[PDB]
């Protein structure tokens, strides 16, 4: 069952990405999950046709969020995750987006993102061009800083305490009576794991001459 | 990231002979390496005396006389900055005590009036003399006794003959002794009480104060009459602070028928 | 006349997210604590037993 | 290089101040594994006063460096000192130092010596 | 259990599981043109092994686009391995099937006049 | 959520350098105007004319950037201030974050030259 | 005992400068306390191998430091204010009134470029190039140029001693001064065939020498006999020599016959590799010569009122005068801090990010591990603040603008972990054999040992207790270490 399903999503996929050539980048999947790879100018077209044909209806943003290799060009790429709860599915999409340039918003689309996508703004500072309420949430309100980037320390930069002389709570730069240790340092210097075998079916490889 | 404000130096002597090296940067976590004791730090001077002295790292010893005014001089210092032990004015061994480890050693044990306990005389210079006669028994270094304006030695006055009274005695007992006199306060002529915690601490920490009378008064005169219509030696130019100004503290048609009213 | 109690380890001392940086570490910092309740979920045994001993307290102040 | 630093929110001290650098980590000359030298870590050089000093109570080691145990890691060189001068920040390259090459065999443990032998082999 | 743990006949290999992984299929633009035009391990359309190479290698350069592929495409191509073989587009494909049934008679949960169903 | 909050706008991002100029214009023009209802909201001691030069010295810090896109985000940045400031969500140890100036002198010493830098080794 | 498990330390990259070979280290810290080092790889210089002297003194970089600056009272120091001492200093410097070539500035081992380089501004704005290194005849020019950096280098690199045919050592004993420098000089003689031979003390090496003399006459005769035919046959040779007849003050004649067969024959001297090769003892003596950091010739006849130790350990109660003003600037207390009026307390080379120059001419950084302890801070910040408390403004302030200063001293400097070749080492050769030509007369002193101890020098080695057990454990009279009886 199981082969021959991992087999028939890499055709859905294949069929996902001829119907739409100017827009689909790649596709790959890995274990019956299926991650669509799209432009960031790309986002609203495919979005509406993974919302809107009737053999591709998934309805429903289901959690969105960023994650930040810093060893790119293009630094953020924000996933997003739907499921058609009509043919039982599941499918993501990811496209990228740096620092200071954005991508647009499906919030016109799907209701519920609109929350999600100020929460990956807040953790990232990713943008989302074409929506009410962009401002930060579940920080605090004069934080200087985005939390959930690699240059962004754990501890942070700032910490509260009460002043007596000004009778309220002042922000001081940051001090610790025990510093943190990171036991990262430590790792293993042989590799863990091997390359590992594939689930490729036979018919999506390329074939060897002769 | 927080500096010692507080501080001249990272290395400091005091003058007994102890050796003292601020660790870190100036702030909450780290230690300026000073011990303090505070006499009367439950009262009104007090609080921001060290609020302004355990801000930085300064060990802060605190006799306490009652438990519950000493609880929110917990939350102005570090793990292990402020100390409380509790002491009577009365039994020696707890004066003894509390000025056993201090570098520096202030009291602003003051009472404006008498009590069936103790009258002008028993707060003012027999205190004075009681405490003053332990740090000279275990030569701590920087004594300061702070004082009251007009502090004259003989005075119709009970209270300002005794702190007049009281300076004398810890004059005569400790040579190095540094006494203040400031102003009438006003937290919240007067002198602001942020002001005279900072002159304080100016005067704690550095040398060429010693065996110094300083008189802390504010910038301009008033009376008591225009203070109410107002509501309805050495001065501060020796330590490098100008005191803020009392008057400036003291503070511290068509669109309604357009609108809905009956929904 | 007024006091507080600290339950859990969240509340003192910052505790299982003292690291972070969205955090104070313990409500000393903030409020001047009287007892303590230790315990990540400290039972209701062990924060009724640092009533009991709050209760002492009070009752020895006598203001 | 568009100038970063005014928009990720970090303060001008982290920008102006503190000197960083890009390195290889080196192969542990303990253990003969190798698979931690190969990303490039960017980790920033300790400040004068406010790396670590021992606490009073117990001995703890408190610092006032909030960069102290952060580190990152990259693929390649040139994209560390992209994201590097990106941010704004004064790094120092410090360029690898691999093995030399050198051909072995085990017939090199015997040899016919014609003068003096000047070594003798053990295994 | 025993079977884990016996003494004789356990390689640690033959039950190895974190290491037998499977890798993500990754699929280029290209490589779905090469899909498209050199064929499959299952259906392949390259004979001459020399110039099979060759006629690869220009599409792993970027000689061939991807439009071009899909014009160059044949009906049985287009049928066989891109749509379904009745012409229709592939269904969203889900794992384990669901099928409902209805609970209505006295084996249900809430009466008739509550408003919940039982589905199964 | 529908409808936005009160004083919100859709973030849009221009093409343009000078519709930026007059987007900016506009929110000085916003900022400054309902500087009078800072003092009354979070209750400072100071004078509005200090609010009024602190709007003024924050946008002198950003008037020489040239990249289009890093006005933009500073744009959008200074809305979401704004948007905080010109309602309650901000409290009165927050909005003083923007005057630790102002509000009291920490005490002597502070290091100018390299000799008073040097005597607690840069502080 | 380890103390501390591996996953705790803080790994940190940095230089040694114990020795003259500017080994790659590891330096392995819990946070304020320094636990280990360990050889990083490096292909030419050490090929992860590192010294003995150089991995366990860290015992002494914890046990005998200087937490505060001191002053001198009369047969007494107290412990001082910074002001107090740096006051003391400005007030005996107005007091004494060293006018010019009084102002005596010596440095000593383990000490940073940058730190020399602050010190040579510090007494050139002063008026006085009294300024002078820590070496017994060290008061005067070393007998061989400032000029032409391939003067004091390694000039071959330490890769090509792999290349070499057949070598001989002057005045040293590659055993126990450099002592990677044996490792590679055994393994390229195991790997192939070579030829050496000795002149100085009968050495024991690892590898096989040919011995010649214990005179300047037999080396001479060593030179004109039968080495004349080796050296002149030999398809990559290379002529070394130690720094300890640099110590001798009839080390001029000795320069002649050298550089005399060098500048002779064409084949320890050609284009594409120079052959003459002296080593050093010290991270900072062949980097102190790229600045200059050399006495004039009437520096070496005044007698000075005010000296300068900078680290400066191996100085004798006779070497300083006694009314001198004789301020110490070190990281340890020793012999050198012992006849101090002040002491400052430095950082020792784990605490700062110093630059360190080796035999071959390698510019190599370290980088700091941990902060200064107590109250040492760094070095040339400290000169630079003394400056000011002089009539001496220095015209930097920050480290990036030490850097651009370093490389107007010279800009292989702040080229780091780079070796270049020279063109003029044809022409160093002949303008190092003209200077001390008929200058001086080889005496018949017998070729000394360079130290008398390994295990105990550099100013770190002698405070940790681990060398001064190791030294009388190997002390070789007894029957444990010997191969035989
Ligand atoms: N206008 C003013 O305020 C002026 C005040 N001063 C002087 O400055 C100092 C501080 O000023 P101020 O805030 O007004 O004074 P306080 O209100 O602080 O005086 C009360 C403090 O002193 C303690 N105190 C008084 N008597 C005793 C005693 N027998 N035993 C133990 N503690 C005692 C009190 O103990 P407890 O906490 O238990 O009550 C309390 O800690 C005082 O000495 C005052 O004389 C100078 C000129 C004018």
């Amino acid at each position: 069952r199981y082969l021959q399903h991992v087999s028939d999503l890499h055709q859905y996929a294949k069929y996902i990405m001829a119907a739409l050539p100017k827009y689909i980048q790649g596709f790959s999947v890995w274990k019956d999950e299926l991650t669509l790879h799209v432009a960031p100018s790309a986002v609203i077209p495919v979005t509406t046709f993974l919302r809107d044909n009737t053999s591709t209806q998934y309805k429903s943003i289901i959690d969105i969020t960023a994650v930040d290799y810093p060893s790119r060009e293009n630094r953020f790429e924000v996933v997003y995750n739907f499921l058609s709860v009509r043919h039982n599915s599941r499918i993501r999409l990811k496209t990228y987006a740096t620092e200071v340039t954005p991508v647009p918003s499906i919030t016109c689309l799907y209701e519920g993102a609109n929350w999600f996508e100020r929460e990956a703004y807040d953790m990232y500072g990713v943008f989302f061009e074409g929506h009410p309420d962009l401002r930060r949430i579940m920080t605090d309100y004069g934080f200087e800083g985005h939390p959930l980037r690699k240059d962004f320390p754990l501890t942070g930069y700032t910490e509260v305490r009460w002043d007596e002389e000004k009778r309220r709570v002042v922000y001081e730069p940051l001090e610790l009576t025990q510093a943190f240790r990171n036991f990262s340092a430590g790792s293993t210097a042989w590799e863990p794991v091997g390359p590992g075998r594939d689930d490729r079916p036979d018919s999506f490889k390329l074939p060897t001459p002769k | 990231m927080n500096s010692f404000e507080n501080l001249a130096q990272d290395v400091n002597i005091t003058r007994s002979g102890k050796t003292l090296i601020a660790k870190g940067t100036g702030g909450r976590s780290s230690r300026t390496g000073y011990t303090a004791t505070v006499f009367g730090a439950n009262g009104f001077l007090g609080s921001y005396l060290t609020a302004k002295l355990a801000k930085h790292g300064t060990t802060v010893v605190v006799p306490y006389r009652e438990e519950m005014a000493k609880r929110h001089l917990k939350v102005t210092g570090d793990l292990g900055v402020v100390n409380f032990l509790e002491m009577d004015l009365r039994n020696l061994e707890s004066i003894d005590e509390a000025v056993r480890h201090s570098d520096i050693v202030v009291n602003l044990i003051g009472r404006e009036y008498e009590t069936k306990n103790f009258n002008y005389y028993d707060v003012h210079v027999e205190g004075a003399r009681r405490i003053a006669e332990a740090v000279k028994k275990h030569n701590i270094a920087r004594y300061i006794h702070v004082s009251a304006f007009n502090a004259e030695i003989d005075s119709p006055s009970e209270f300002n003959h005794t702190k007049g009274l009281g300076e004398q005695v810890t004059k005569d007992i400790v040579p190095w002794a540094t006494i203040v006199r400031p102003a009438p306060m006003f937290g919240r002529n007067p002198v602001h009480v942020i002001d005279v915690a900072a002159a304080l601490e100016r005067i704690c920490f550095d040398d060429s104060t010693v065996a110094q009378t300083f008189e802390l008064y504010g910038p301009q005169k008033f009376t008591q009459k225009q203070i109410i219509d107002m509501v309805s030696a050495k001065t501060f130019n020796d330590l490098d602070l100008t005191p803020m100004e009392l008057p400036d503290l003291m503070f511290k048609e068509n669109k309604e028928k357009t609108f809905v009213h009956i929904l | 006349p007024r006091w507080v109690i600290s339950m859990g380890s969240c509340a003192n001392g910052g505790g299982y997210y003292h690291f972070s940086y969205s955090v104070v570490r313990g409500c000393d910092r903030i409020v001047p604590v009287d007892v303590y309740v230790p315990g990540c979920p400290p039972t209701s045994e062990a924060l009724m037993y640092g009533v009991f001993q709050l209760q002492r307290k009070m009752r020895n102040t006598k203001i | 290089v568009p100038a970063h630093e005014i928009v990720s929110g970090a303060p001008a001290e982290l920008s102006r101040n503190r000197v960083v650098r890009i390195y290889q980590q080196a192969k542990p000359a303990t253990q003969s594994g190798e698979y931690g030298t190969f990303a490039w870590r960017l980790d920033w050089d300790i400040v004068d006063v406010a790396n670590r000093w021992e606490n009073d109570l117990i001995g703890w080691q408190s610092s006032g460096d909030y960069m102290q145990a952060t580190q990152m890691k990259f693929t390649s060189k040139e994209s560390a000192i992209k994201f590097a001068n990106k941010q704004g920040w004064d790094f120092y390259i410090q360029e690898p130092h691999h093995r030399k090459f050198r051909v072995k065999q085990y017939a090199n443990n015997f040899v016919h010596s014609y003068g003096k032998l000047k070594h003798i082999r053990t295994k | 259990s025993y079977p884990t743990n016996d003494i004789a006949e356990n390689p640690y290999w033959k039950r190895d599981h974190r290491r037998a992984y499977p890798q993500t299929a990754f699929f280029d633009q290209k490589t779905v043109t090469g899909l498209l035009e050199l064929g499959s391990e299952a259906t392949p359309r390259i004979a001459d092994g020399e110039a099979g190479t060759k006629a690869l290698a220009n599409i792993a350069n970027g000689g061939v686009s991807f439009t071009q592929a899909l014009g160059k495409s044949s009906k049985d191509v287009i049928y066989g391995e891109v749509l379904t073989v009745n012409g229709l587009p592939p269904v969203a494909p889900t794992l384990a099937p669901k099928q409902w049934k209805i609970i209505e008679g006295e084996a249900a949960i809430y009466p008739k006049g509550y408003p919940c169903r039982t589905f199964h | 959520a529908i409808i936005a909050t009160a004083f919100a706008e859709t973030v849009k991002f221009s093409g343009s350098k000078q519709e930026l100029q007059k987007r900016t214009l506009a929110l000085y023009r916003q900022f400054l105007r309902g500087a009078p209802t800072f003092a009354d909201l979070y209750e400072v001691q100071f004078s509005i004319p200090t609010i009024r030069t602190k709007i003024r010295q924050e946008f002198e810090r950003h008037r020489f950037v040239d990249d289009l896109s890093i006005q933009n985000v500073l744009y959008a940045k200074g809305h979401m201030e704004y948007q905080e400031c010109i309602n309650f969500w901000k409290q009165q140890a927050q909005f003083l974050k923007y005057f630790p100036e102002e509000d009291d002198i920490q005490g002597r010493h502070q290091p100018s030259n390299f000799v008073d830098k040097f005597l607690k080794n840069r502080a | 005992a380890f103390r501390a498990r591996p996953w705790e330390l803080k790994k940190t990259e940095s230089i040694d400068v114990m020795d003259a070979v500017g080994s790659n280290i590891r330096i392995d810290s819990k946070g304020v306390e320094v636990m280990r080092v360990i050889p990083r790889v490096h292909e030419d210089v050490n090929e992860e191998w590192i010294n003995d002297k150089s991995r366990f003194a860290c015992d002494g970089l914890k046990t005998q430091r200087l937490t505060t600056p001191l002053i001198r009272v009369g047969d007494k120091f107290v412990n001082a204010t910074w002001d107090d001492a740096l006051s003391t200093i400005a007030k005996a410097y107005q007091q004494k009134a060293p006018k010019g070539d009084e102002f005596k500035a010596v440095a000593g081992a383990l000490v940073e470029v940058e730190s020399m380089v602050a010190l040579k501004d510090m007494t050139n704005a002063l008026g006085s190039e009294n300024t002078t290194t820590d070496t017994p005849n060290g008061n005067s020019a070393p007998a061989h140029g400032i000029t032409f950096r391939s003067n004091y280098l390694f000039n071959s690199s330490i890769a090509g001693i792999e290349d070499a045919d057949a070598i001989l050592l002057v005045g040293t004993n590659p055993r126990r001064e450099a002592a990677v420098m044996n490792a590679r000089i055994r393994k390229a003689w195991l790997r192939q065939e070579l030829e050496i031979a000795s002149v100085g003390p009968t050495l024991d090496a690892t590898f096989d020498v040919a011995e010649l003399g214990n005179t300047h006459a037999d080396l001479e005769k060593a030179l004109s006999g039968e080495f004349g035919e080796v050296l002149k046959n030999a398809k990559n040779p290379l002529i070394i020599v130690g720094s300890g007849i640099t110590d001798r003050e009839d080390a001029g004649a000795f320069f002649n016959t050298i550089g005399k067969f060098v500048e002779s024959t064409p084949s320890v001297l050609n284009e594409n590799w120079n052959g003459y090769n002296v080593l050093q003892r010290s991270a900072s003596r062949a980097g102190a010569y790229d600045i200059g950091f050399t006495p004039s010739d009437e520096a070496s006849k005044t007698t000075p009122k005010m000296v300068w130790l900078l680290g400066a350990d191996e100085v004798a109660a006779s070497d300083i005068p006694a009314d001198a003003f004789v301020v110490y600037q070190g990281h340890n207390g020793d012999v050198g801090a012992q006849f101090a009026d002040v002491v400052l307390p430095g950082a020792a080379y784990t605490e700062k990010a110093g630059t360190y120059v080796n035999t071959e001419g390698r510019s190599q950084i370290s980088r700091a591990a941990t902060g200064p302890p107590g109250g040492a801070r760094e070095d040339w910040k400290i000169l630079r603040a003394v400056s000011e408390y002089l009539g001496v403004a220095l015209p930097y302030e920050d480290a990036y603008e030490v850097r651009d200063r370093l490389a107007e001293i010279s800009p292989s400097l702040v080229r780091y972990d780079l070796v270049e070749p020279t063109v003029f080492g044809d022409v160093a050769v002949q303008h190092s054999l003209v200077g001390p030509n008929g200058s001086v007369t080889p005496s018949s002193a017998p070729l000394t040992e360079t130290i008398e101890n390994f295990y105990m020098t550099d100013s770190i080695s002698r405070s940790s207790p681990t060398m001064a057990k190791s030294s009388i454990a190997f002390n070789k009279d007894n029957k444990k270490n010997q191969a035989f009886a």
